[PDB]
């Protein structure tokens, strides 16, 4: 479970909005 | 939209599963760092490796999903067992993966299934996640007099 700084992709579908 | 039921036994899972699809946990170099298997499952995605403990993320805490060539990678909050940061992983069908989760998440499987007792129960109260907030308006000023 290696720990990323940032989002290595650029186009995502966000589905939930919430917390 | 599929189906498909049938009563034979597996031997080994293909890595070419339309339910599950072999991965490999890779760094932000891109390196293999350990072989995992990911499940999408109505219920949540789950994590397969060695011996060693596994783990889980709810459709819920997923914020952003997306993919990539041969790169597929989720952000989750800390909340979830693992904790706050993204973890990335190279497979061969990362775009089915990605056209199957948005299929999972959009279900939203309200306990599809009969689920064990858990914490939600009413119970004295403690510092849980709170809900959404609307914006707040504006304000109108006024005209001076003579």
């Amino acid at each position: 479970l290696f720990r990323l700084r940032h989002f290595p992709c650029g186009n995502v579908n966000y589905g939930y909005q919430q917390q | 939209g599929s189906s498909g039921s049938s009563g034979l036994n597996r031997d080994s899972v293909p890595d070419n599963h339309p339910t599950k699809f072999k991965v490999t946990n890779v760094d932000d170099e891109g390196v293999e760092l350990g072989s995992g298997v990911m499940e999408l499952t109505q219920s949540e995605l789950v994590l397969h490796l060695h011996r060693r403990e596994a783990v889980r993320w709810p459709y819920l805490c997923l914020r952003r999903y997306g993919y990539d060539s041969n790169l597929f990678s989720f952000e989750s909050g800390r909340r979830c067992q693992t904790g706050q940061g993204i973890f990335a992983f190279k497979c061969s069908r990362a775009e089915e993966i990605f056209n199957l989760l948005q299929d999972l998440m959009q279900c939203n499987s309200i306990n599809v299934m009969e689920e064990p007792v858990i914490i939600t129960r009413n119970s004295h109260p403690a510092e849980l996640d709170l809900p959404r907030a609307p914006q707040p308006p504006n304000a109108l000023g006024y005209t001076v007099s003579s």
